[PDB]
């Protein structure tokens, strides 16, 4: 049975080799499988997609030297059954869905011992990939135009995104071996550069899937990530430089802290059209229009503040002691009593919670900025400024640590966010009212591991650095083989 | 020497799984394709149904 199956596709692969594949003979070719009941069924497509497969792996195998000729063949009829097949309204979705599946549940079926090779299948998927690249070609001209066309418009965006969904199945966390063959399609030239260039951001939601599992397998097999993991996030840097920018948040969060230097480069990402003043030259950032401008944020990070939203709010409007309080309270019930860790990290200070906490604060200074006159939102006894000041001096060692981590990142390029939190750490380095070498210390600390790792230094940090020597108020803090940099820079 | 059960055996039937998941008829675009054409073309094909 299974063997007349194999003769069809014995047929097809004769047929496109040693012919041009923009012939309309092979659209006539699968106009003639359902002719017969090969393709009658869909029960029979999935299956007649599944024997065609092991196949091209079998024909793999064997192989002295680049035998694709076979898998190649699949790869195009994968896409002239998605554009030569009339689809109803939800079935195209469920289409491109089913064969997706099939091909992962072969892999599984390949990884699983009964001379695995992760090359054939990566050959699939790219040309998949450029097949469809090559349709999707200026708003889908190529195809008829009878407005078959706008179905397929409304399916691009459908597509990449389910395409990614499938492409999560096999991270590396899942297949060790495919590993750095899941890297190198991540970063397909026709994958990564279109999605993040997809009509606003639509996209961004599934890139950030990929990159997630990405940082979770970095918390060996892990070089060949980590190497791969950093031209991309360069790259990005290059190409769309806001994707770093905006989901940075939903970024930092997942990102391991011994990290460093990809830490920067996601922060010291700048917008394309931009250029910024030399930030080791010598103040009033008033007079620059730039800062002004507000951090666009993709993801709000009030929805993973749950049910603070209230209490901080209420807060940000009132600073009530009272209020303080209660929220002191449920950040030491989320570290102590529930929500308890294991092994290294243990007993965790809630990163992504403080993270989030510091973001709203700022989020809300911001709007408070463009309204309102702006003179207020600087100050020593301004609320967005008193919640972050008493946070610290009311919170534990590891709880200040995370509070002082999270507003040293939020100083990236030049907006109301570097201008705002930077005033913050200025100030409250230079604060009285505390019971103070502790605090310095983290200040120091947090803001000195942003710098010593290699280039590019971001330039939030590199004014803050600069304008400290400058403010006059260096060594004389006691604490400083710290002092070894005080001579590098 | 494991009977029936192995983790290729498993897959093997999900594939089937997947393959009787909303049973559908593939309906060809009969609009496209100049048809009475398609009538002159060869078999094309070497095929037994049953």
């Amino acid at each position: 049975r299974t063997e007349k199956f194999y003769l069809v596709f014995t047929e097809w692969v004769k047929l496109l080799q040693r012919v041009e594949n923009n012939d309309v003979i092979t659209t006539v070719f699968i106009k003639q499988l359902v002719e017969k009941g090969v393709i009658s069924d869909t029960d029979n497509l999935l299956t007649f997609v599944k024997s065609s497969l092991e196949l091209s792996v079998s024909s793999f195998k064997e192989s002295d030297p680049e035998v694709f000729i076979a898998i190649d063949a699949l790869g195009s009829l994968i896409i002239k059954l998605l554009i030569l097949q009339d689809f109803k309204d939800d079935t195209r979705r469920d289409y491109i869905n089913a064969i997706f599946s099939v091909i992962v549940l072969v892999f599984a079926k390949d990884h699983s011992q009964e001379t695995f090779n992760e090359r054939p299948y990566f050959r699939l998927f790219s040309n998949i990939l450029y097949e469809w690249a090559t349709i999707r070609t200026h708003n889908f001209v190529r195809i008829s135009d009878s407005s078959t066309r706008q179905e397929l418009i409304e399916f691009d965006s459908v597509f990449y995104n389910t395409f990614s969904g499938y492409l999560h199945a096999l991270q590396p966390f899942a297949f060790p071996g495919f590993s750095f063959a899941w890297v190198t399609l991540l970063s397909h030239r026709m994958l990564l550069p279109i999605m993040l260039r997809l009509p606003n951001k639509i996209g961004w939601e599934k890139l950030m899937l990929l990159i997630i599992d990405l940082f979770k397998f970095l918390d060996d097999a892990v070089s060949v990530v980590y190497k791969g993991t950093l031209r991309i996030i360069l790259g990005i840097s290059n190409d769309m430089p806001s994707f770093l920018i905006e989901n940075h948040y939903e970024l930092m969060n997942n990102l391991p802290p011994t990290y460093f230097q990809l830490k920067n480069v996601i922060l010291s990402a700048i917008p394309k059209n931009m250029t910024v003043p030399n930030p080791y030259d010598v103040l009033n950032m008033e007079d620059i229009p730039a800062c002004k401008e507000l951090p666009e944020v993709f993801f709000d990070p009030v929805i993973d503040l749950h049910s603070l939203k209230k209490p901080v709010d209420n807060y940000l409007r009132i600073p009530s002691n009272s209020l303080l309080r209660t929220i002191l309270s449920a950040i030491y019930k989320d570290t102590y009593d529930i929500k308890k860790g294991v092994g290294y990290d243990f007993l965790s200070v809630d990163s992504k919670l403080i993270r989030a906490i510091v973001l709203h604060v700022g989020i809300e200074a911001g709007i408070e900025y463009k309204r309102t006159s702006s003179n207020a939102v600087f100050n020593t006894k301004s609320s967005y400024y008193t919640l972050l000041f008493n946070l610290i001096q009311n919170g534990s060692i590891e709880m200040k640590y995370q509070i002082i981590l999270s507003i040293v990142e939020q100083l990236r390029y030049p907006n109301i966010h570097t201008y705002w939190f930077s005033f913050v750490l200025m100030n409250m380095f230079k604060s009285d009212e505390w019971n103070k070498l502790e605090v310095q210390e983290i200040i120091l600390r947090n803001f000195l591991k942003r710098i010593i790792v290699n280039k590019p230094h971001t330039w939030g940090v590199s004014v803050f650095f600069t304008q400290l020597i400058n403010n006059n108020d260096l060594l004389d803090l006691p604490f400083v083989e710290i002092k070894l940099i005080l001579q590098q820079l | 020497y494991d009977a029936l059960g192995n983790a290729v055996d498993f897959l093997d039937a999900r594939l089937h799984s997947l393959s009787n998941y909303q049973k559908r008829p593939i309906s060809i675009k009969s609009n496209i394709i100049d048809e009475e054409t398609y009538k002159k073309y060869p078999s094309l094909f070497s095929w037994d149904k049953i």
